[PDB]
């Protein structure tokens, strides 16, 4: 899909979620 | 999910429960990939061990829920099956290798604040990502332990493990199509899905786009949480081939 | 506990 994986009430307001920055750091 | 939180609204707009018609109950998690095609394990839908074995009419999929056990009226969608399509070499006598299965929509759904697709992984997105150590999520309406329920969506992180450490933590046999996830038992930190949660998404999120990718679906393990066991994911990458051929074919 | 009743339209 075009947009898929982009969350309508996180990335595409540009907010985080309260666990995310977790994954990110992950990696390396 | 066992030892998780949880889940915000909206966080998970992908989700998919999986709800048997009568009795009415949860059988397992799914995911939304496009407005019409849910991806699933097979082990969801079939089974003979267990004696199961559902048709398209025994079940219903629920998007964009939140609650487990309610009916969120205008903002829940509930869809009747199509067709479901199984793995032609699903491994259910042995060790559920290629353990994924595909259902199409008898009519598309309408994306929302709570309705979404998640991305299929590409080569590249695979091959950066699916590494040990770097962390991917589990949702699910599953057990909150192996021996209640939860009343909203549960969530937990869990790392990528070593593919020795998967293989010489059990006795089944694992094949190139898995991969296992957990922390290990002097990580200091605990979760992992259980029963209700199979057939959920295993999705991590690429640090190059900013989307969300389901790398894995949640296959199968021995118990749940428990130390020195791992919960095993089938590799959605290497078996693409084998998703688009259904669709584009259907 | 059990799940909650679901519209009708969905089981037919
Ligand atoms: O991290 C994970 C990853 C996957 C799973 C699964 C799926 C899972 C686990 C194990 C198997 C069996 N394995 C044999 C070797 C490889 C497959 C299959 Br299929 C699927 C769990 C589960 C456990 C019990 C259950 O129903 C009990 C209730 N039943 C009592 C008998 C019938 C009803 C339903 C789901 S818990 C769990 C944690
Ligand atoms: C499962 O159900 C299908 C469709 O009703 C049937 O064709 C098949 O014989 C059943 N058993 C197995 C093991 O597929
Ligand atoms: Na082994
Ligand atoms: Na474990």
């Amino acid at each position: 899909e075009a947009d898929c994986g982009l969350r309508p009430l996180f990335e595409k307001k540009s907010l985080e979620d309260k666990t995310e920055r977790e994954l990110l750091e992950s990696y390396i | 999910i066992v030892e998780g939180s949880d889940a915000e609204i909206g966080m998970s707009p992908w989700q998919v429960m999986l709800f048997r018609k009568s009795p009415q109950e949860l059988l397992c998690g799914a995911s939304l990939i496009s407005d019409r095609w849910v991806l699933t394990a097979a082990h969801c839908l079939l089974y003979p061990p267990w004696d199961k074995n559902f048709t398209e009419n025994d079940l219903l999929v629920r998007i964009g829920k939140h609650s487990r056990t309610r009916y969120e009226r205008n903002i829940e969608k509930i869809s009747m099956l199509e067709k479901i399509y199984i793995h032609p070499r699903y491994n259910w006598r042995e060790n559920l290798d290629r353990d994924i299965a595909l259902m199409k929509l008898k009519k598309p759904v309408a994306f929302s604040d709570y309705i979404h697709p998640v991305c299929l992984p590409d080569r590249e997105t695979a091959a950066s990502l699916l590494q040990a150590g770097y962390k991917g999520r589990v949702t699910g309406w599953g057990n909150l332990k192996e021996t209640g329920q939860p009343s909203v969506l549960q969530v937990v992180n869990l790392p990528i493990v070593e593919r020795p450490v998967c293989k010489d933590s059990t006795r089944i046999r694992i094949t190139d199509n898995m991969f296992c996830a957990g922390y290990k038992p002097d990580e200091g930190k605990r979760g992992d899905a259980c029963e209700g949660d199979s057939g959920g998404p295993f999705v991590m999120k690429s640090p190059f786009n900013n989307r969300w990718y389901q790398m894995g679906i949640v296959s199968w393990g021995e118990g749940c949480d428990r130390d020195g066991k791992y919960g095993f994911y089938t590799h959605v990458f290497r078996l693409k081939k084998w998703i688009q051929k259904v669709i584009d074919q259907f | 506990g059990d799940f909650e009743e679901i519209p009708e339209e969905y089981l037919q």
